[PDB]
């Protein structure tokens, strides 16, 4: 039942997509006229590519560009547009297999296929892989840690894994695996596995990797690289302030290497997550110099070199939170962080 | 750091397209003031073959054995200001390999 | 068997005229030519 | 890298070799001496004879993933050691055959023989559907003229035993079905392997002996239980058998049948897929970590990618980041004990319920035809009423 | 080495006043785009220096 | 580099007296003078040979490229 690790047996699906598009450019062309392989690339050039996310969700409040289009659909008017594209789909419909003739005659009637293409492929290698992908998803849906990674560990040794669920079940399985590994390692191995510092979107028929859940290093954030930083700050928090340390610095220098290109380059949590790691580094230093005036009765301890190191940092953080707002970052509820930071300043006094 | 003060001292470099416009015909063929906000330096990394690869930290032992420079990519956040503010453009430009001082705040050691 | 050690992986290997000069265990591009059992005469001074 | 006649020659050659490798694991498995080995040799020697004759530029002879097992099957028929469904399930379960992947070769090189569009098209293309193996066997017999050369093929009083033990093994239904077989089952004579269906249309003449054996088997059960006037088989007895049946571990066998079920085909075992009775789940992952361990040795990565891959496996390396389960005759014993309390509309329903189940079982080892099977059933139904 | 243009096995001669021993042979494919033929090699020689008449101390 | 075989000036074999001497400064917690007196380096040619030694080989040895690290 679940999402499979592999390029989709490219055989009938590629010619079903010819007939689908070729009809859509034919029927649409005559809608454009009434208003007054390559076809598939032209269909996407007529509706653009998919930004770095999922569904071109964007507000729902700005432009009230009125659509009352007058329903404009008189059964009689639809069959005027349709009567000629269907006879031009029969030319290519004849050269197509008997299975693809009716598949086209089903989708051109508006029927949808209850025939999951991944419910017929009969290829040994593929065969199993569907069993393993479903096995591991039914095992994390009951938290079976000792069996879920056995299935996970075998699923990647078989030639059919594109990061895919490997990066999305390979991390939790390591959070649920109380034993060996911190999705982190696996997360940092992924980051190096798919930097994709190259800005590639659009162009060709992404039909092998179409999930904003692997890819990027162009603009479109990688979400395993954002999860690597988020899991890393949460891995820094646990049992700090409750020279072998370094981690909150390691994370300050592992974003420093970035400082925009693709990540710096693109805004948000990149900036925000960085400030948040930085804000935590300011609190720890107020604790390590907090309780009952620093530790206790005063400091005499050479004025307060430690207050100046912290005020520099508080002033720096406020710069990172501000540039993350300015550059269009909707992520941060500024009111709460500023109140927290000022009430914390009041601990440093 | 000092280098950002330096770029704060270079200021601006302004150029006018002889904005024709048909004062609008000799009072600005549209101002374009270009400057540099930040300058970034990264520790030596090496990508294999092309770039579509994940980079590795480059160590001095490597530069000596290879008998080559120990270079860091120099980057600088370019500000492209158009018509005094009509258009702002940011660019992280790679300025080739800057020889980095060993054991510096920019050397892995 | 000729041998070439990876300057960065310590992995022993046996390069050929038909392969890329890289450590198959590390990926390094610098190789020390290994010493072998080869006779050399020496005046003990 | 190659093509035409000479390509065809090593395409030929490679086919030659894998079958040879297939045969020797054959001997190790059941150990059936020179005999199994040499009969298999000459069988293909005979097969080769035909290929040379229609040569010139005859390229009709690349063998189907199935032709090889049909060959071994026919030869086993030369000797009559086993069965087809059992052999097939066993083979899939233990990958006993080198059948599914053709990388073994000894070719590394035959591989490159730029396996043209012949060498590449082998050892592991896909799993059999319907007849599939039933049609090729007939073709092999035709080319082979196997029946004349071959003594008593498709017979086996052993398939009947395999079948009764298969489930509701009744110390009586072996003789029942043997008797109806006795009856109109080829004038009370051991079914011989069908003929050399020379014609390319491969009509469903329905002469594959076993297919009919299973048909008589099924028929016998419901007839028998559908007319046990004396009431020798209690109402509540029939469902108990189907009950106990309700799938259970398998001293190797049932685990195998799960592995065959996972060719996910007509969805009769698909759901078993998801259900997959806990451990069945576990011993499954065990058999995956042992027998798709060589899922592939190799190349790629260009002195890196490979390293990365290794590291990755490095990482989630895992594989461990009553001897418990039982044998075949143990399970068999314990369910005939689970029924050992032996001494209207509902029973008819129960009988139909039970028959569908066996239809699942016997059909599942084989090329099924959620109809042909039925068609097959229909056929002898008709054959029978000429008393 | 061998250059196809000359169809000859040619050698780079050692030019020094005294004999040495080959201490290290280092294979450099680095900074290269492919260069897999290993055309650059750095060779380190160990030349012994015995205390001798005229050496400064 | 390594404890010299013989004292340049005298000729006395000295290479045998290194580890025990180091042991004697460790194990016997002795002083350099008394340690050398028990070692028999009763000449300053033989005294200086070991006293001045710097067995830098331990620093060289950590660079061994023939083992992974
Ligand atoms: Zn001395």
């Amino acid at each position: 039942m679940f999402e499979v690790p592999i390029t989709l047996t490219n055989r009938k699906f590629a010619q079903r997509r010819k007939l689908k598009y070729q009809y859509i450019n034919y029927i649409s062309r005559r809608f454009d006229r009434i208003s007054k392989s390559d076809e598939e690339r032209k269909f996407w050039k007529k509706y653009e590519k998919p930004e770095k996310s999922f569904e071109i969700w964007r507000t729902v409040s700005s432009q009230n560009k009125q659509p009352i289009n007058k329903q404009k659909m008189t059964y009689h008017n639809f069959k005027k547009i349709e009567k000629i594209p269907l006879r031009k789909m029969e030319i290519p419909l004849l050269h197509c297999t008997k299975e693809n003739k009716l598949y086209f005659q089903s989708i051109s009637r508006g029927l949808e296929p209850l025939k999951t293409s991944t419910s017929e492929v009969r290829n040994y290698r593929t065969r199993h892989i569907v069993t393993l992908t479903d096995l591991l998803h039914l095992n994390v849906s009951r938290h079976n840690w000792s069996l879920a990674y056995k299935i996970f560990a075998t699923l990647i040794r078989i030639p059919g894994v594109q990061i895919k669920s490997l990066w999305g079940i390979g991390v939790e399985i390591l959070d649920n695996l109380s034993n060996s590994s911190s999705g982190l390692d696996f997360l940092q191995w992924m980051c190096q596995i798919y930097s994709s510092k190259s800005r590639f979107v659009q162009n060709i028929n992404y039909r092998s990797i179409v999930p904003p859940f692997q890819t990027g290093s162009r603009t479109h954030t990688a979400k395993f690289a954002i999860t690597y930083l988020w899991s890393s700050l949460i891995n820094c928090q646990k049992s700090m302030e409750p020279t072998e340390n370094d981690l909150l610095q390691e994370l300050i220098d592992k974003i420093s290497e970035w400082v925009l290109t693709p990540p710096f380059m693109e805004d948000a949590e990149v900036w925000f997550i960085y400030a948040s790691c930085h804000l935590l580094k300011a609190d720890t230093l107020s604790r390590q110099f907090v309780n009952d005036n620093k530790n206790n009765d005063l400091i005499g301890l050479d004025r307060d070199i430690k207050i100046n190191q912290v005020i520099k940092h508080i002033h720096y953080v406020r710069t990172f939170l501000k540039i993350c707002l300015d550059k269009g970052g909707f992520a941060v509820p500024s009111r709460l962080i500023e109140n927290q930071l000022k009430s914390f300043e009041s601990r440093l006094y | 750091g000092l280098l950002n003060l330096g770029v704060k001292d270079i200021g601006e470099k302004v150029i006018f397209d002889g904005k024709p416009l048909n004062s609008n015909s000799g009072y600005l063929g549209n101002k374009l003031s270009v400057s540099v906000e930040q300058v970034s330096i990264a520790k030596p990394m090496s990508n294999d073959g092309v770039s579509s690869a994940v980079e590795r930290k480059v160590y001095p032992s490597e530069s000596r054995q290879r008998l080559t420079s120990y270079r860091g990519k120099l980057l600088l956040k370019l500000k492209w200001s158009v018509n005094n503010g009509e258009e702002n453009l940011f660019e992280v430009r790679d300025c080739g390999g800057l020889p980095v001082m060993l054991q510096s705040n920019r050397c892995h050691l | 068997t000729l041998k070439y050690i990876c300057a960065e992986c310590s992995s022993k290997l046996s390069l050929s005229r038909t392969d890329a000069v890289r450590c198959k265990d590390c990926g390094h591009r610098i190789l020390l030519k290994a010493r072998t059992k080869r006779l050399v005469q020496f005046e003990a001074r | 890298k190659l093509i035409g006649h000479e390509a065809k020659l090593l395409f030929l050659k490679s086919f030659q070799f894998i079958l040879k490798r297939q045969i020797r694991w054959l001997i190790t498995e059941m150990r059936f001496p020179k005999e199994f080995e040499h009969v298999a040799k000459i069988i293909w020697l005979k097969i080769l004879k035909t290929i040379n004759d229609q040569p010139q530029e005859e390229l009709k002879l690349q063998l189907h993933m199935t032709s090889t097992i049909s060959i071994l099957y026919l030869a086993s028929t030369h000797l009559s050691l086993p069965v087809y469904t059992c052999d097939y399930i066993k083979w899939i379960c233990t990958a006993k055959m080198p059948y599914f992947q053709a990388s073994e070769i000894l070719p590394k090189s035959w591989r490159i023989q730029l396996p043209n569009y012949y060498v590449s098209i082998l050892e592991g293309s896909i799993s059999p559907f319907n007849g599939q193996l039933y049609n090729k066997i007939a073709l092999t017999c035709g080319m082979i003229h196997f029946k004349e050369f071959f003594n008593s093929e498709i017979s086996c009083q052993g398939l009947l035993l395999k079948l009764v033990m298969q489930c509701a093994l009744p110390p009586e239904f072996y003789f029942y079905t043997k008797q109806v077989i006795e009856f109109e089952e080829t004038d009370i004579r051991n079914l011989t392997l069908w003929e050399r269906t020379d014609e390319r249309h491969t009509g469903r003449v329905s002469n594959h002996a076993e297919l009919r054996v299973l048909s008589y088997f099924m028929l016998t059960i419901n007839w028998m239980l559908s007319f046990d006037r004396d009431r020798q088989y209690p109402l509540k007895w029939i469902l108990s058998l189907t009950e106990s049946l309700t799938q259970r571990t398998t001293t190797s066998e049932s685990i195998g049948r799960n592995i065959v079920k996972v060719v996910y085909p007509d969805k009769p075992t698909s759901s078993d897929y998801f259900q997959w009775s806990e451990e069945e789940t576990l011993e499954f992952l065990k058999w995956m970590e042992k027998q798709f361990l060589p899922t592939q040795t190799s190349m790629e990565m260009t002195i890196d990618q490979k390293i990365a891959r290794r590291k990755l496996y490095k990482i989630f390396p895992l594989d461990r980041e009553d001897t418990h389960q039982l044998t075949f005759i143990e399970d068999l014993q314990e369910r005939y004990a689970k029924q050992t309390p032996f001494f209207p509309p509902a029973r008819k329903e129960a009988i139909g319920r039970l028959l569908t189940h066996i239809a699942s079982q016997l059909l599942v080892d084989f090329a099924i035809s959620k109809e042909q099977l039925k068609d097959c059933i229909s056929r002898i139904k008709n054959a029978c009423l000429h008393r | 080495y061998f250059d196809d243009t000359l169809n000859k096995t040619k050698i780079k001669t050692y030019h020094s006043s005294e004999p040495a021993y080959i201490e290290e042979v280092n294979l450099i494919g680095d900074e290269s785009n492919k260069f897999q033929e290993l055309q650059t090699v750095s060779i380190k020689y160990r030349i012994r220096r015995t205390p001798q008449i005229g050496d400064k101390f | 580099m390594i404890v010299p075989v013989r004292c340049f000036s005298c000729g006395k074999v000295v290479g045998d007296k290194w580890e025990s001497y180091l042991n004697l400064l460790q194990e016997d917690e002795l002083d350099e003078g008394t340690a050398l007196s028990r070692l028999g380096l009763k000449r300053y040619c033989c005294r200086r040979m070991i006293l001045t030694h710097v067995d830098l080989i331990e620093k060289f040895l950590r660079y061994n490229p023939l083992e992974k690290r």
